[PDB]
């Protein structure tokens, strides 16, 4: 995996050492390299994973998220270098070696063979999330946003640092090949209990998990365009990661912990996709429809079946190319209103109809429409929870009535109507923003040609 | 009720109002044209009949009950004109309704394939923004003090002043664009 | 083998052809509207082919052409399913969609976005062919779902219109509502059967099948809008005509029927299952007929026509029936695609008019489209040996003989005479009468696109039900044995409907005004259902997303339990530690305290 | 903007109310807040609860789709109210009588139903008869063993 | 009783400006300007 | 005689029918008078910048501002945990939560002994 350490940690020089009117242009570059370097992981088999060393290996898990992780990098370089142009050129280096660093953190976060190394990176992606947010974010909220972020995760994971490290003293090892042969089951005490508690409510929180959830509708709402990126389309998908490698160590006693939790999505996934039908903030109908596509994750991840972990992966790596695109459209409007009022600006086929298409697209992956990657991973969790019991389907069912009200809605409230009249500085669409939206959905509609890449080990 | 002149409809405009839509409704009930005939001249009747009365109360209280009586006795789907709202063809064309600012954000290889209509516009925008100081001078001196009471606009007063606020109105899309 | 499936294929692939073109375009064009129309007309040409050599011998097979993915028991592959359902249903199609795009060449003439509404019109047509050629529940689910889509962007064509854009997005809605079942279906195939192929499905034969032929029928109800989620159909025709009349009337809105005609081997052997469908399209087929009985809106009309078309569909789905289903959605393409048609250029002719009180004596006036009507209500009512003849009375052959739901029958029959009234009602308050239309007349219908498109489509409602019920083999056996009065009952049925009708209409003549009664009220506000339910449900949702889930739970108390209440603990902690006076003097009293307590009551010096 | 033209606390002294209603464009009088039960409202004002399709559609508004003016305070759920949403506008017919009317009627229906499910009819005819001891092969019926005899005569 | 005065002169001179507006929509005959095929 | 009109919550009572339509008293009149006064210094106010040729941007609506603030931001500081609100938060919270957790409870137990006791069909059941 140095083979991809090594260019990211050299993507530092190369925007602190390059011209003043080319930092942007040759971060783009050399990053589009590196995810196009990204595809050698690719090299997948049936049994075993792509091993490479003590420190670093790569499954069929983590592969297509390094994919993704390594190609949001140059997508996030060109939603946010408009807003940042009037910043001064230090400022703007240290945004893009934020972003450089968050990217260096997740790639080692998404391979590390031992699991205290991955609590390391896994809680070291912080620290470049809470700079941006609290930083380079608009408003006034970005500060109590970037606090309740970051008291969430470490009150989830402070816990799970000490669980690892009994698992080191039991077991003797944290790796996870290691522990793939040397599992042991899990009996029923209140010790192995919060064994599991302590194992799993930092990725619960990181999900997140619904009534766990309040960090995101401020943390991906204050944020800048390449935060919300990276929060939705990367750091949400920590915690699915994250739960599918631990849940190897939590059997039997997952088969009766789960079954609080999966209320909690099974229900929160009613309740959140309910909020994105009344939000006036767009932003936020955006962030409450992540915490609604991530409940599936929770419930497919705890109900551990085949099916369920192909189905959690697939929607794991199509909500990221989808919300990233909405929240990468939802910039494009706020750069022409200078607000995120949903209701303010209006009828924008009428005056943008390209991007319109795009809006479209966004929504109908978004509504999960076949055969996109969307409906793959939706459709393979359904029938894994039809498996799990057969009432399911009516919470699945009716959510995917109301994922599809909010989906319209939102094409119809901001793309259709009568536009506003008093709003004249709707600028005609750029070449870069269009650029960023076919990068987000041109990925994300081939991988319905070969979905197999991204479907996880058990395929 | 809700009017931008008028605070209020007086007696009068209820009355008026009441004998239109009698009248349209009455004509949804009565599809053919010699029997909505017949009966609309007898509603011409029952309304002319109780026209010279003087007594405001009793007067208030006969338009009551006549709305009543239209309440009870009307079309539940009535007729609707195409473009009127609630019709099959209204605010059809709202898709087509551009603004005229585009034009200002077009490229100029599309601005010069109509020379003669944006070197037309120019003056358009220049008369405009020349007789915009004066139209506000006009309005922040004739306004009482307050505000506007009525939400009716005072036409030009000199030779050489166009109406105050007046650019969305003139320049606003045709309803068949 | 090598020329049906070759021509098989290339049917699809040549419709796909106009979307590159459309998608790799760079100039203006000359007349893409004329290229959609030449390519579906040689797709119909084509697609005849295998229709043809089906007819010879039954030859029929399965082009799984393309693996797609293995989810490690589930091969899911491309995988198209040639049998007489798509052998009927393809040319069938195609002659009607290039029936609507000739016409849709002079309709939406005046439109900007032509070569828009062409390429939507096309994916519709690609999307319903993916749709009843497919061999596996997850390809008929991309075409299922293709339509929806391609539903909600043909509505909200005019999309500044909101009524519009609310019926588009009511329309998703139900279809929505209906894809639960569908994808409950799914699920219990995957779970029980372990396939979504049909012929894995049809080999294992399960018995247990209440609950996925219950999914089956929740989503034809909401794809063919059945009783219950059916106003989402008469919402649908807010978008442009020749949108109502290619998807609502005859291609779209026959995917549940067809979904459930698909399964017929499984509600062969299921009579719950087909009591089911017999009551819940009685059921349709009455009210639907009974509220086109009222309405001025002439698509309105038809609309209700079309789901009282799809109520009788299912029902005779329930007297297991399926063929005589199938024979009737190929049937009742042509008339009701024509019946729109010439309700839309009635339409165009009054400009934009479309409520049936303001038209009359277009009789002499538009007599190529009077003489079309005319004939589409007579194949609509089952006038003898035209079109609707050749399926509809059989139908009613097989559901007055057969062991059957006798309110069911009751309610069928008085359908069949609600058809004859409203189709009367059209004739009478469009055809006949006098002029009620405004006075600049611009009466015109001399185009050949126009001309040439009612006319394929009504020598179609002419000759093709006998074409096509000579050409099929026989699938069952047709009850054919029946008393005199057992024989006559449809046709007296709807000879009484024309007449009890025919003095309703007279009596509209008379100097007389009545009160309208509840019945009236009650037929003409579409039995209270778009009005309740549409302002309760939405109510009792929305105040539910934003009283209890948005503000209560997500911005309250999930908000008041965990950070608030800790965040105001660690504050009031930290205001009582750091409140010191200063004061030495209890600093060290305090120390003593903490040396007493460690030795008395800790006992830390033992 | 500024800080005294954004929602504040409940008003609970009339001169706070004043101020409120000022603050909200619209006369003391007609200004009613939400009774302060602690639901999050504050000073925001109860309008009456009326669809946007209820307002007049001839005049000539700010916002026409909306139906709403520039600096008119707006309904809390104006994003409900809306006229591609909940309508309150007046039917010709009572809510009460509607509700009636459809209850009655899908009751009587599916009470129909069921009476025609109880007592079905029928044609006077046996049963279909099948050759083959009722056709044993066919049906999936498994050749090593041997069926009863199904045999059916004349008539 | 119609406009008053000041409505009747105002929707005069709106009228004029209108119809001004609406005959500069026109085209001349040598729009559209055509790039060299 | 007729029957009278009845207004429901999604039904309001019509303009027409409405008695306090028809108050030809002079405080109604100041009323309306009032109205007519704020909502066309309003509509002035904003015509004003709607109309300017200098301005190229957005009007920016301070009751739009106002709406999107009290939807949001102004809800938990004037939040007052009583019987209402506990009442209605442990009802509508953590009441789905507790059903939908006793229905599909039971339902697997029973799904669980009518599989381990040879019971349900799970014949062709192989993906899981
Ligand atoms: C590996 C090689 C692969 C080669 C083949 C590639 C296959 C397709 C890949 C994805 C293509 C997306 C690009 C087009 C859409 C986005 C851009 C756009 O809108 O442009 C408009 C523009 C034409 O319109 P315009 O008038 O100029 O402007 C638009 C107007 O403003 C007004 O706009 P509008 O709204 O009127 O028009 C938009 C319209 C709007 O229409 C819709 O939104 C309706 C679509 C949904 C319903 C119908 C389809 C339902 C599903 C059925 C189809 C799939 C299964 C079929 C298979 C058989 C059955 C199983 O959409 C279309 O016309 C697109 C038709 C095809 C739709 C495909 C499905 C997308 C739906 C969303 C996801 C669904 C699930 C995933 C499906 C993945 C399929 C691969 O098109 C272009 O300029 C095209 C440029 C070139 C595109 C290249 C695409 C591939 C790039 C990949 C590069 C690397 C690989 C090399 C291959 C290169 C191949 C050339
Ligand atoms: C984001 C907010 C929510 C975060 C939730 C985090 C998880 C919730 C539960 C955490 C419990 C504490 C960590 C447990 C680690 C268990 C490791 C282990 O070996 O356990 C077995 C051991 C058992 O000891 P042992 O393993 O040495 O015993 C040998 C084995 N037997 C039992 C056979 C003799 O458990 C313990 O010793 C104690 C476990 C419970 C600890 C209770 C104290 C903490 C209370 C909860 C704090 C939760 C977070 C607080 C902050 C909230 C926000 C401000
Ligand atoms: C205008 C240009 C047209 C093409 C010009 C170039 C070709 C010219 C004509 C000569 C033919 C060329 C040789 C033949 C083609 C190659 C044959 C071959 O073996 O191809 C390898 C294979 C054949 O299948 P296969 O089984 O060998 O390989 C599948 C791969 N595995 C086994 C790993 C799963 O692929 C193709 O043929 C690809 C094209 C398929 C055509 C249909 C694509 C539909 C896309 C839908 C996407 C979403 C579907 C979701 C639902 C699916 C159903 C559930
Ligand atoms: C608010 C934000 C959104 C919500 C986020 C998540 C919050 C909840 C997280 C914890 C939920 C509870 C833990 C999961 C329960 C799974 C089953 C279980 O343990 O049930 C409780 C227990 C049942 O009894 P039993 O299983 O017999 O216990 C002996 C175990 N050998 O019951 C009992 O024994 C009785 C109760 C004893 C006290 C339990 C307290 C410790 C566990 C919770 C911490
Ligand atoms: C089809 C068979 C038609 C012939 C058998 C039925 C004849 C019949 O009952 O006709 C009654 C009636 C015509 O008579 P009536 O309308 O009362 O007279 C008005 C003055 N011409 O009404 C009609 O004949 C009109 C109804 C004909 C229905 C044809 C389609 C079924
Ligand atoms: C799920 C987990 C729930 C708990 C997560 C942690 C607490 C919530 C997130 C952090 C606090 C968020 C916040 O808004 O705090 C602000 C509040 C007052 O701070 P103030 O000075 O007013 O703000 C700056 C000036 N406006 O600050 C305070 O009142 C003090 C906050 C202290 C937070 C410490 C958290 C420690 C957790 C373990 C305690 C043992
Ligand atoms: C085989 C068995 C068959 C059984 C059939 C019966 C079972 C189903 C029972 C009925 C359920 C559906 C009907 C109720 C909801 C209908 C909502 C709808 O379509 O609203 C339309 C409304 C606008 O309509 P309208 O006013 O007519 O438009 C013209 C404009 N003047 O638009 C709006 O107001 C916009 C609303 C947007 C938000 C929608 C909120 C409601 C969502 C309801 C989801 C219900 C899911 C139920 C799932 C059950 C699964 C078991
Ligand atoms: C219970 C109850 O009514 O508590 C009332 C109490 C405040 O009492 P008060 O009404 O002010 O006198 O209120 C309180 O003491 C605060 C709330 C009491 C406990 C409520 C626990 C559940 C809250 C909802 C959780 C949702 C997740």
């Amino acid at each position: 995996m140095l083979k991809y350490i090594i260019p990211t940690m050299m993507l530092m020089p190369l925007t602190w050492l390059s011209k003043n009117s080319m930092i942007w242009i040759n971060t783009t570059l050399h990053s589009l390299l590196i995810s196009l370097t990204s595809l050698l992981l690719l090299n997948q088999f049936g049994d075993n994973s792509l091993n490479f060393s003590l420190t670093f290996f790569s499954d069929s898990l983590s592969t297509p998220l390094l994919i993704l992780t390594m190609w949001l990098l140059p997508l996030m370089l060109m939603a946010s270098q408009h807003h940042l142009s009037k910043e001064n050129l230090a400022r703007k280096k240290l945004f893009i070696s934020m972003l450089i660093l968050l990217q260096l953190f997740l790639i080692m976060t998404f391979t590390a063979t031992e699991l205290i190394f991955f609590y390391i990176m896994f809680e070291a992606t912080l620290v470049p999330t809470l700079i941006i947010i609290t930083r380079w974010g608009n408003q006034t909220e970005r500060l109590n946003a970037g606090l309740y972020f970051l008291f969430y995760t470490l009150a989830g994971s402070l816990p799970l640092l000490v669980a690892l490290i009994y698992i080191q003293n039991t077991m003797g090892s944290l790796n996870f090949l290691i522990l793939q042969y040397w599992v042991q089951p899990m009996p029923n005490s209140w010790s192995n209990t919060f064994m599991w508690l302590a194992c799993m409510m930092a990725f619960m929180v990181k999900m997140p998990l619904y009534g766990l959830h309040l960090w995101l509708p401020k943390a991906h709402v204050e944020a800048p365009i390449a935060g919300s990126m990276v929060l939705a389309a990367i750091l949400l998908k920590l915690g699915g990661y994250g739960m599918m490698r631990i849940t190897l160590l939590l059997n039997p006693i997952t088969d009766f912990m789960a079954y609080p939790f999966i209320m909690l999505s099974l229900w929160g996934m009613i309740m959140t996709s309910s909020i994105c039908l009344r939000q006036t903030d767009l932003k936020s109908l955006i962030a409450y429809s992540s915490v609604s596509h991530m409940a599936l994750v929770i419930v497919a991840i705890l109900i551990q079946t085949p099916w369920s972990y192909m189905g959690a992966t697939a929607l794991m790596i199509a909500h990221g190319l989808t919300s990233s695109m909405l929240f990468c459209l939802a910039n494009s409007n706020y750069e022409r209103v200078h607000s995120r009022t949903m209701i303010l600006a209006r009828g924008l086929q009428t005056l943008l109809p390209l991007m319109a298409a795009w809006w479209l697209l966004a929504s109908l992956t978004n509504l999960a429409l076949p055969p996109s990657i969307n409906l793959i991973g939706e459709l393979f969790v359904v029938m894994s929870t039809f498996s799990w019991s057969n009432i399911t389907i009516i919470l699945m069912g009716l959510n995917m009535v109301i994922t599809a009200l909010y989906s319209l809605y939102m094409l119809i409230t901001t793309q259709r109507g009568k536009h506003t009249h008093h709003i004249n500085n709707i600028l005609p669409s750029f070449t870069r923003e269009n650029a960023l939206m076919s990068l987000h959905m041109l990925p994300l509609l081939l991988l319905s040609l070969n979905p197999k890449i991204i479907l996880g080990p058990l395929y | 009720a809700f009017l931008p002149s008028a605070a209020y409809l007086t007696h009068q405009q209820k009355v008026l109002q009441l004998y239109k839509r009698a009248l349209r409704h009455l004509e949804s009930r009565c599809v053919h044209r010699d029997k909505y005939r017949y009966f609309a001249c007898l509603l011409r009747a029952r309304f002319d009949e109780h026209k010279n009365e003087k007594d405001m109360v009793k007067a208030t209280q006969l338009l009551r009950e006549a709305e009543k009586e239209f309440w009870h006795g009307q079309h539940p789907q009535p007729y609707i004109f195409p473009e009127s709202p609630g019709g099959t063809s209204y605010e059809r064309y709202e898709c087509y309704k551009v603004p005229e600012w585009c034009l200002d954000d077009w490229h100029p290889s599309e601005k010069a394939m109509y020379p003669d209509y944006f070197a037309k516009r120019e003056q358009w925008k220049k008369l405009r923004r020349e007789s915009w100081e004066r139209e506000v001078k006009q309005l922040q001196e004739e306004t009482p003090v307050g505000g506007p009471r009525t939400e009716a606009l005072p036409p030009a007063r000199k030779q050489g002043d166009l109406p105050p606020l007046w650019w969305h109105i003139v320049t606003r899309p045709r309803e068949r664009p | 083998m090598n020329l049906f499936s070759s021509l098989t294929l290339v049917t699809l692939i040549l419709l796909t052809m106009p979307i590159a073109a459309i998608n790799f375009n760079t100039h203006k064009f000359t007349n893409y509207p004329l290229y959609v129309k030449t390519t579906i007309s040689c797709a119909f040409i084509t697609s005849m082919i295998p229709t043809m050599m089906f007819i010879h011998t039954g030859q029929e097979m399965i082009i799984s052409n393309w693996h797609w993915l293995t989810i490690q028991t589930l091969k899911l592959s491309l995988s198209f399913k040639m049998d007489f359902f798509s052998m009927m249903f393809v040319p069938v199609a195609l002659f009607v969609t290039w029936s609507i795009m000739e016409f849709s060449m002079w309709y939406m003439h005046s439109d900007p976005n032509i070569n828009q509404f062409f390429k939507y019109l096309l994916l519709f047509l690609i999307t319903m062919l993916i749709l009843v050629t497919a061999n596996n529940l997850f390809q008929l689910f991309i075409g299922w779902e293709g339509v929806g889509i391609m539903s909600f962007l043909l509505i909200g064509w005019w999309y500044g219109r909101t009524d519009a854009n609310t019926a588009a997005l009511q329309a998703i809605l139900y279809n929505r509502i209906g894809d639960i079942g569908f994808i409950l279906a799914m699920a219990w195939f995957l779970i029980n059967l372990n396939t979504w192929d049909l012929q894995q499905i049809f080999m294992l034969n399960p018995n247990d099948s209440n609950l996925p032929l219950m999914g089956l029928i929740l989503a034809a109800t909401g794809k063919s809008a059945q009783f219950g989620l059916h106003p989402w159909l008469p919402s649908a025709m807010e978008g442009p005509t020749p949108v109502s009349a290619l998807l609502h009337s005859s291609t779209m809105v026959v995917a549940g029927i067809f979904l459930l005609i698909r399964f017929y081997p499984l509600t062969e052997n299921n009579k719950f299952g087909q009591s089911i469908m017999l009551c819940l399209g009685a059921m349709t087929t009455l009210f639907t007929a009974m509220c086109a009985l009222t309405q001025n809106d002439i698509k309105k009309i038809i609309a209700f026509s079309t789901s009282s078309q799809l109520g009788l569909m299912m029902v005779t789905i329930g007297i297991n029936q399926p063929h005589l289903a199938f024979l009737h959605i190929c049937t009742h393409a042509f008339f009701k695609a024509m019946l729109f048609m010439c309700s839309g250029s009635i339409i165009h002719s009054l400009n934009d008019e479309q409520d049936i009180r303001k038209m009359g004596g277009l009789f002499k006036a538009m007599p190529f489209t009077t003489t079309a009507l005319i004939i589409g209500s007579l194949a609509l009512t089952g006038m003898p040996f035209l079109t609707g003849f050749y399926s509809k009375d059989l139908i009613i052959e097989s559901a007055n003989t057969s062991y059957t739901n006798a309110w069911a029958l009751l309610m069928t029959l008085v359908a069949t005479s609600f058809t004859a009234i409203y189709s009367t009602r059209i004739i009478f308050f469009a055809l006949l009468g006098q002029p009620r239309f405004p006075t600049l007349i611009n009466i015109n219908e001399n185009n050949p696109f126009l001309i040439n498109s009612i006319k394929r489509l009504l020598i179609g409602s002419l000759f093709a039900g006998f074409i096509i019920s000579n050409n099929i083999p026989p699938m069952t056996i047709p009850q054919m044995t029946m008393p005199h009065y057992l024989k006559m009952t449809a046709l007296t049925v709807t000879i009484l409907g024309f007449i009890l009708a025919l003095e309703i209409s007279n009596t509209t003549h008379y100097l007389k005004f009545n009160y309208p009664s509840n019945t009236f009220k009650f037929s003409n506000l579409l039995g209270y259902y778009p009005t309740i339910m549409h302002r309760l449900t939405p109510y009792m949702n929305l105040t539910m997303s934003q009283k209890s889930a948005s503000s209560l739970l997500d911005l309250i108390w999930l908000e008041t339990i965990l950070p608030k209440t800790i965040s105001l603990a660690q504050m009031k902690m930290s205001t009582t530690i750091t409140s010191q006076k200063g004061l030495i003097k209890l600093y060290f009293l305090s120390f003593l305290i903490t040396i007493l307590i460690s030795t008395t009551l800790l006992n830390f010096h033992e | 903007i500024t800080k005294d033209m954004l929602p504040g606390p409940y008003p609970k002294t009339p001169e706070e109310r004043a101020a409120a209603a000022k603050k909200y464009n619209m006369r003391v009088e007609d200004y009613e807040p939400y009774p302060d039960d602690g639901m999050g409202y504050g000073d925001y004002p109860k309008l009456p609860d009326r669809s946007q399709q209820e307002r007049d559609p001839w005049y000539d508004w700010d916002h026409p789709d909306l139906r709403l003016n520039w600096g008119e305070p707006m309904h809390w759920d104006l994003d409900m109210y809306i006229r591609n949403r909940v309508d309150t506008s007046p039917t010709p017919v009572n809510w009460n009588l509607m509700c009636k009317h459809l209850f009655g009627f899908v009751a009587f229906m599916l009470f129909m139903f069921w009476v025609g499910e109880t007592y079905p009819t029928y044609q006077p005819v046996g049963p279909k008869q099948y050759p083959y001891n009722n056709l044993y092969l066919e049906r999936g019926g498994d050749p090593n063993k041997e069926p009863e005899p199904v045999v059916h005569y004349e008539i | 009783s119609g406009y008053t005065p000041d409505e009747k002169l105002r929707l005069q001179q709106l009228r004029e400006l209108r119809r001004r507006w609406l005959k500069d929509q026109e085209l001349s005959p040598r729009e559209p300007v055509l790039p060299p095929r | 005689s007729f029957p009278k009109y009845e207004p429901s919550r999604l039904a309001s009572l019509p303009t027409t029918l409405d008695p306090a339509e028809y108050d030809i008293s002079s405080e109604t009149r100041k009323a309306q008078a009032e109205r007519l006064a704020i909502r066309s210094r309003l509509k002035r106010e904003y015509q004003l910048q709607y109309n300017d040729p200098s301005r190229r941007g957005v009007v920016e609506d301070p009751a739009l501002i106002r709406w999107t603030c009290a939807r949001s931001a102004n809800v938990y500081p004037n939040f007052r945990p009583n019987t209402k609100t506990s009442l209605l938060g442990a009802l509508f919270g953590i009441g789905p939560l507790i059903f939908w957790y006793y229905v599909f409870k039971t339902d697997r137990d029973r799904k669980e002994k009518l599989i381990q006791e040879g019971k349900l069909d799970r014949t062709f059941n192989i993906s899981y």
